[PDB]
């Protein structure tokens, strides 16, 4: 009831503001030639995954209002792919800007060979083809249940070995391992900073260089706040056999509803801390 | 005759004494000035200090009077 209409009403104003930003994001790396770079084609990735996620919300706060999913079978197995998808892609997406950052602050001499754009392309084709490894199984898998209340969506194990295995695997590759990746070059590149007069020889390539590497942190230390604990939750869940009370219900959708809502957070920070998206949005709205 | 630096900096890069008399690097390299990591000690001259008000911003320099 009550909670069903607060979710639909908060998931549309995700929808709307989420799919709008994501489209101009694009539109706007397209449009202009100069917005090309390897960190651009990297950006590109993360915000094509973010329309992606944000095109489902209505289906699902249909589904909570109703109390069934009426949508059908097909649908089902591609909305949760798609749920799967929007997590791994966007964590090595991250993980592979900030080695691209690395290479570009610590190794210039052969940075320089290695940050052509067509190699960004190709990274992130091996993005997609390496998610797909966990994705396509979850969309074989799920499965329209027909409970005699209500229709329900979900996805059918083989259940203990299965099922926490895939909750594991999803806990240990798309969660610790590039955490860790990403924190220690960031130490690296910040034992470099700290030392160098100039990072490039050029003032103002010094300038651009520190810039562009401030707005990757503050983006994945956005990323990783809002989905820590949904993941957490799943693992303290899987143990504990935690009573059902109204507290469980609130708390779980509540985490769910955080980890949705970063997908709309990222076009608003590219226009605040990049001199050429703000500039190209203006551009476009006028 | 000393360029002593003072206020809010990150780090201090490349002092120097301009009538380009000397320049002394934070490391000692020098183009006779000595300089303790905050003041260097070497017509009318004029102190000139390079630096960075913080890990991200922009190189800086800083004349005298
Ligand atoms: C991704 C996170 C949210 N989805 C919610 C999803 C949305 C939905 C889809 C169709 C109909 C209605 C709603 C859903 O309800 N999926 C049911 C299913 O397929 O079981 C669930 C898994 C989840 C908590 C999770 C987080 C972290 C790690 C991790 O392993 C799992």
């Amino acid at each position: 009831m009550v909670t069903a209409i607060t979710i639909m009403a908060l998931y549309s104003i995700v929808c709307v503001v989420g799919l709008f930003g994501n489209f101009l994001v694009m539109y706007v790396i397209v449009r202009y030639t100069k917005m090309k770079t390897a960190t651009n084609i990297y950006i590109f990735n993360l915000a094509l995954a973010d329309a992606l996620a944000t095109s489902t919300l209505p289906f699902q706060s249909v589904n909570y209002l109703m109390g069934t999913w009426p949508f059908g079978n097909i649908l089902c197995k591609i909305v949760i792919s798609i749920d799967y998808y929007n997590m791994f892609t966007s964590i090595f997406t991250l993980c592979t800007m900030s080695v691209d950052r690395y290479i570009a602050v610590c190794h210039p001499v052969k940075a320089l060979d290695f940050r052509t754009p067509r190699n960004a392309k190709i990274v992130n084709v091996c993005n997609w083809i390496l998610s797909s490894a966990i994705g396509l199984p979850v969309m074989f898998m799920a499965t329209t249940k027909y409970r005699q209340g209500s229709i329900d969506c979900t996805l059918t194990f083989s259940t203990w070995y299965w099922e926490n295995l895939l909750k594991i695997c999803v806990f240990i590759f798309a969660f610790i391992m590039p955490v860790l990746i990403i924190t220690v070059c960031y130490g690296l590149m910040i034992l470099r900073l700290k030392s160098v007069r100039l990072l490039s020889g050029s003032r103002e390539k010094d300038r651009n260089l520190r810039r562009i590497t401030r707005m990757v942190l503050v983006v994945v230390a956005v990323f990783i706040v809002c989905w820590t604990p949904i993941h957490i939750y799943v693992i303290i869940k899987a143990l504990i056999t935690i009573p059902e009370t109204t507290f469980q219900t609130v708390s779980w959708h509540f985490c769910i509803a955080l980890g949705y809502t970063n997908s709309c957070l990222n076009p608003v920070l590219y226009a605040f801390l990049d001199e050429n998206f703000k500039r190209c949005f203006r551009e476009f709205c006028i | 005759l000393s360029c002593a630096a003072s206020g809010t900096i990150f780090r201090l890069y490349d002092m120097g004494w301009y009538r380009l008399v000397a320049s002394i690097t934070s490391g000692g390299s020098t183009k006779t000035i000595s300089r303790d990591n905050n003041t260097v000690y070497l017509a009318v001259y004029y102190c000139n200090a390079e630096y960075r008000t913080g890990i991200w911003e922009e190189l800086l320099d800083g004349w005298g009077q």
